[PDB]
């Protein structure tokens, strides 16, 4: 589905949408080469390709990574054991956090 | 796992022999990696150079899956003397910023 690909490549330039296709195509073809004592194409499955959506998951945890902006790499250092609601004052706290960031976009 | 930096402060009247105590700990560590930092090869250098020198002795130990490091005389190293008092404020600042800054995730 390109909708959740669209949403969740935040910050990506024309170029990076580019490589991230490429190198999920990437991946398929090399599902079917095996290179242990020589490289030798199947042609047995080659006529079945197909891309499914683990490749372009795979490929967005591990090749592309964006050169702008904060990323997930900061968000885990940071918030290193979560949040875990403990009490009260955590839900205030967020509820404040929320008004005010409603009160910057409308105002 | 939770935790994947922990120090501890070792501390007594002079000339108690805790320097010795705390070579022979970490020798019994069984690390990869271990380096010791101590001021006696900074005789006469000004306090950025100091900075820089600590800065490189750390970095490298971002580099390894288990690493162990000493501070050794910590108010030798900050340049302290009781009258004023006068010490050198930007190594101070340094480590108190690097005694809390995590590794390379899983190190
Ligand atoms: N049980 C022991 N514990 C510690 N050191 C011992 C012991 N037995 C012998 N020694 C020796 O005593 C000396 C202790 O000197 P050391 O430099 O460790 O003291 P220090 O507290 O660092 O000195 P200062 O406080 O004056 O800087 C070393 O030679 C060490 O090997």
């Amino acid at each position: 589905d390109i909708k959740e690909l669209a949403v969740e490549t935040k910050n990506f330039s024309g170029a990076e949408l580019e490589g991230l296709v490429r190198a999920a195509q990437s991946t398929a073809m090399n599902r079917h080469i095996k290179a242990s004592t020589k490289v030798e194409v199947d042609m047995e499955k080659a006529e079945s390709l197909q891309v499914t959506r683990g490749d372009f998951l795979a490929s967005l945890e591990n090749d592309i990574k964006p050169a702008f902006g904060t990323n997930q790499e900061d968000y885990a250092s940071y918030i290193m054991n979560g949040i875990i609601k403990w009490g009260d004052p955590v839900t205030r706290v967020l509820d404040d956090g929320e008004l005010l960031v409603q009160q910057t976009k409308n105002s | 796992d939770r935790t994947p930096l922990v120090s501890v402060l070792l501390e007594g009247p002079p000339h108690s022999g805790k320097t010795a105590l705390a070579a022979k700990i970490a020798e019994e560590s069984n690390f990869p990696f271990i380096k010791i930092c101590s001021p006696d090869k900074m005789i006469g250098f000004s306090e950025t150079a100091k900075c820089q020198a600590m800065k490189k002795i750390f970095d490298d130990a971002y580099k390894s899956q288990l690493s162990c490091v000493v501070v050794d005389d910590i108010e030798r190293l900050l340049d302290y003397v009781p009258i004023g008092p006068r010490f050198s404020n930007l190594v101070l600042q340094a480590l108190l910023v690097l005694l809390k800054k995590a590794p390379p995730q899983g190190r």
